[PDB]
């Protein structure tokens, strides 16, 4: 439709309030392919249509702004939606990326290795993951809720994540986590997000949107997935590039949201309403520090 | 150290020998409507270029190599590489054979005009 000017489509409210049982997803233009302009990566246009979409939503975008970015590495040995995150938002944030395989990226720090090794000793203002495991695709056995990083991604979120800050975590038909889904009713607003040149797929983006830090809604994961799949069961999505074709307004405004640090007793509705709003971020404005654990053996 | 890989020779030779050149940096989406500077913090392909994620775009980064600065730093990581469209199959190769002016910021040959 006109979705085929935007850069993606986001789960109608509707379908979010459904109580659907989870059945197979049968995309109807499964196997179609976008066409991209001419030398430009996938990665790059999916990340691209995803930053198109967040700068529709209440993102708090702080001076000294702090972004994680999971799953970053490519078979290619490079980092393609690093370089686009670097692109969208403000000059100077500090962007920090990772992945289990080795891979040369744009961002101020890397770290390689599997997630769950990933400390930081400060709070961030936004969480992008497109960590993924094709071996989920597996069609012949039930599809349940997946542990593995995205247990790691529920606990950080609710460490690390700055109140104000948002997340967008990649999940697929088979890709996703129950949790998850619960945790995006902590958020002032949440939805799942298609790209249109990646609509042929099951692949959508959880966002999360302006964190509170305790439930606005209680969620239950396993049903919203369901209701995630009917709503791409039902709803063909025109593979659509269009979007791609106008960047004019594509930087991330660095609004200079104001960042306080509060302990949770002063955390009162205005507090609550000015987070909800995109106004405020809650967390330390001390220096970002990162490590990875490393496992040593000797194996001689 | 008086042995050194000279990474930078091996590559030029390996294209005049006939190689493919390095492949998958990561070409941006943009207006095309910037500077034409040659290395930014953010994209600035004019109408006669393309704008690449600079790391990318690197040899040594794509080598997994030490970078000849004496303290290891890298011009190209983190920033942007506009690269002349005429040249776009080869942006490491163009990287490496080029240089940027001082004084404006273009490449010299693709841009700078200070002799003049
Ligand atoms: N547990 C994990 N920790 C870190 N990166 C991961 C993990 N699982 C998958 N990825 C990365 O997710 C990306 C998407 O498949 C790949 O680069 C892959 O290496
Ligand atoms: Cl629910
Ligand atoms: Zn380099
Ligand atoms: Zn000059």
């Amino acid at each position: 439709s006109s979705q085929a000017w935007q850069p993606g489509v986001a789960m109608p409210n509707l379908y979010k309030m459904q109580r659907m049982l989870l059945e197979k997803c049968d995309l109807q233009n499964y196997g179609d392919s976008a066409t991209l302009p001419k030398g430009i990566m996938m990665n790059v246009a999916k990340y691209t249509q995803l930053c198109q979409y967040l700068n529709t939503l209440t993102l708090a975008v702080p001076y000294n702004m702090r972004v994680i970015h999971f799953g970053a590495g490519s078979d290619k040995g490079v980092a393609p939606g690093t370089a686009v995150l670097r692109q969208w938002l403000p000059t100077g944030t500090l962007l920090v990326d990772s992945d289990l395989n080795d891979f040369v990226s744009d961002a101020d720090s890397t770290l390689i290795g599997d997630c769950a090794t990933v400390h930081t000793a400060n709070k961030w203002d936004l969480i992008i993951s497109d960590m993924y495991d094709p071996k989920t695709k597996n069609v012949t056995k039930e599809n349940d809720s997946k542990e593995g990083f995205f247990t790691y991604i529920c606990g950080f979120i609710q460490q690390k994540l700055a109140l104000g800050g948002s997340v967008a975590i990649k999940i697929t038909e088979h890709s996703w986590n129950a949790d998850l889904y619960k945790l995006m009713g902590h958020f002032a607003w949440w939805t799942a997000f298609v790209t249109n040149v990646n609509a042929s797929s099951s692949e959508a983006f959880l966002i999360g949107c302006n964190y509170l830090g305790k439930p606005r809604e209680q969620i239950d994961g396993y049903v919203m997935h369901a209701n995630y799949i009917f709503w791409r069961n039902t709803n063909p999505i025109q593979l659509s590039s269009y979007s791609l074709f106008d960047m004019s307004k594509f930087p991330l405004k660095l609004r200079g949201t104001a960042v306080m640090s509060l302990k949770e007793g002063q955390i009162n509705d205005m507090i609550l309403s000015l987070l909800s709003k995109g106004r405020l971020i809650i967390r330390e404005n001390n220096r970002v520090v990162i490590s990875s654990d490393v496992l040593v053996n000797n194996e001689n | 150290c008086a042995f050194a890989v000279d990474a930078a020779k091996a590559y030029k030779d390996y294209l005049a020998s006939g190689g493919q050149p390095i492949t998958n940096c990561v070409k941006m989406l943009c207006t095309h409507t910037g500077t034409g500077q040659a290395i930014t913090v953010t994209p600035e392909a004019n109408m006669d270029q393309e704008s690449f994620g600079g790391a990318s775009c690197c040899l040594y980064c794509r080598c997994h190599i030490d970078h000849p600065n004496p303290k290891g730093f890298c011009d190209l990581k983190g920033k942007y590489v506009q690269i002349p469209t005429t040249c776009a199959n080869d942006p490491v190769g163009f990287t490496l054979k080029n240089t940027v002016c001082t004084v404006c910021g273009m490449w010299k040959g693709y841009g700078c005009s200070c002799d003049q």
